[PDB]
């Protein structure tokens, strides 16, 4: 594949460990050296493992790599706050003739209790509707860890088009916030009845809905 | 001590060519390393574009190979990227990287990155729409700040004597224009008796909009 499969996120408390997998088709990773990169979303990635299991200068033995031939794994033991980052694997894919990255895994080093998202759903304003457009806004705040998935429904049916969600950003209290937008024409707004924003966080959903006729 | 730095225009018009440079300091470009380019779209993953070595050998992402030219000039400690026929899909953070040759294929160091925005937009002030509840212990209002260019805006709120909590969300680039939003939370049963206004300042268009949030 042109992207290696990684879990979207992992978390653990300081002092604990995590394992991050990176997989390709069949045993394609036996044929290539896998490298791992650490990125704080505000900055460039940094090399932490090369040649499956070697560490560059300055990287502690807390970081280790393995490669099963099918799946490569990054192990991060003795977790510290500064380890918090997105992690990517990478390797040459000879079947595609390209250097391929994994899809990335967000690591949270748990510094406060879980906090479920506070969701608010807004209808389009009459002012926007005068321009022949309608945007619903679903604000999402005070969640920790900073990972959510957002699903929209219109008339009880999943929306597949016209949705976009921001990447979570940190609040002053180190919880996270994000916003999701459903963009429709004014006519489509007028021709549907119920609208729902569903936020999944740590395996549980928080949903807000409205009816246009209110 | 090896350092990389990307430079070039932050704005590129669709159909035109994106041209970026990377300057290498503290390390010889005549060694057995490739020099290449990676990009990353906001909130998405990393995409390898290609690389070059001092002998002239180049590697390109096959899906982009017809549009991509990567070259180097060690006399200027430079690596260049030229991507023709730009689309809105080419907006990204672009990174130059040193790459170890051979079977190792590792990337280190990376430049800090340069933000490339692909858009045909003119300077456009935002359209600011009020976010009021559809018909608990707090109420949340907001402002939708839509269709502006370029970045950035600042949103401030005036909720009088009310205690408030403001959440200002990052912008999304959608068809060459930015959209963002901001919310303010005040105690339930205060507003609308007590007034709440967002002020949205877009210095590029010399425009500030002061929108009072009215009940529906």
């Amino acid at each position: 594949q042109s992207v290696w499969t990684q879990p979207p996120s992992v978390s653990a408390a300081p002092g604990q460990k995590v394992t991050i997998s990176c997989s390709g088709d069949d045993s394609i990773l036996r044929s290539a050296f896998v490298s791992w990169y650490q990125q704080v979303p505000g900055s460039a990635p940094k090399l932490v493992i090369f040649d499956d299991r070697q560490r560059p200068s300055g990287i502690p033995a807390r970081f280790s790599g393995s490669n099963s031939g099918t799946t490569a794994t990054l192990d991060i033991a003795g977790l510290q706050r500064g380890d918090e980052a997105d992690y990517y694997c990478a390797a040459w894919n000879g079947r595609l003739s390209a250097f391929v990255f994994g899809s990335g895994t967000k690591l949270t080093v748990l510094g406060q209790p879980k906090s479920s998202p506070s969701v608010t759903l807004f209808p389009p304003s009459s002012e926007e509707l005068e321009t022949n457009k309608a945007t619903l806004v679903c604000t999402i705040t005070d969640f920790y860890p900073g990972v959510v998935t957002v699903d929209w429904k219109v008339d009880g049916t999943p929306v597949t088009q016209g949705m976009e969600t921001t990447q979570p950003s940190k609040q002053s209290n180190n919880k996270y916030m994000a916003s999701s937008y459903l963009t429709l024409t004014a006519r489509a707004w007028e021709r549907h009845s119920s609208y729902s924003c569903q936020v999944t966080h740590e395996g549980h959903t928080v949903e807000k809905s409205l009816s246009r006729a209110d | 001590q090896v350092q990389l730095e990307e430079s070039g225009p932050g704005l590129v018009r669709p159909s035109e060519t994106l041209s970026l440079s990377c300057t290498v300091s503290g390390f010889p470009m005549s060694e057995s390393y490739f020099w290449g380019w990676i990009r990353q779209s906001p909130g998405k993953g990393l995409e390898w574009l290609g690389s070059v070595i001092h002998t002239g050998t180049t590697y390109y992402r096959p899906s982009l190979e017809s549009r991509l030219t990567i070259a180097m000039d060690p006399s200027k400690n430079q690596v260049s990227l030229s991507l023709t026929s730009v689309t809105v899909a080419d907006s990204a953070m672009y990174y130059c990287v040193r790459i170890r040759g051979g079977s190792s294929n590792w990337l280190d160091p990376w430049g800090p990155g340069i933000v490339v925005t692909a858009s045909s937009a003119k300077t456009t002030p935002p359209s600011v729409y009020p976010l009021a509840p559809g018909c608990g212990s707090s109420v949340t209002l907001g402002c939708l700040v839509k269709g502006y260019f370029p970045e950035s805006v600042t949103v401030t709120w005036n909720s009088g004597s009310l205690s408030s909590s403001v959440h200002t969300f990052p912008a999304l680039l959608q068809s060459g224009l930015y959209t963002m939003s901001s919310s303010v939370t005040v105690p339930s049963s205060t507003w609308p008796s007590q007034t709440v206004t967002c002020s949205v300042a877009h210095p590029a268009s010399s425009t500030t909009v002061d929108k009072k949030i009215e009940p529906r």
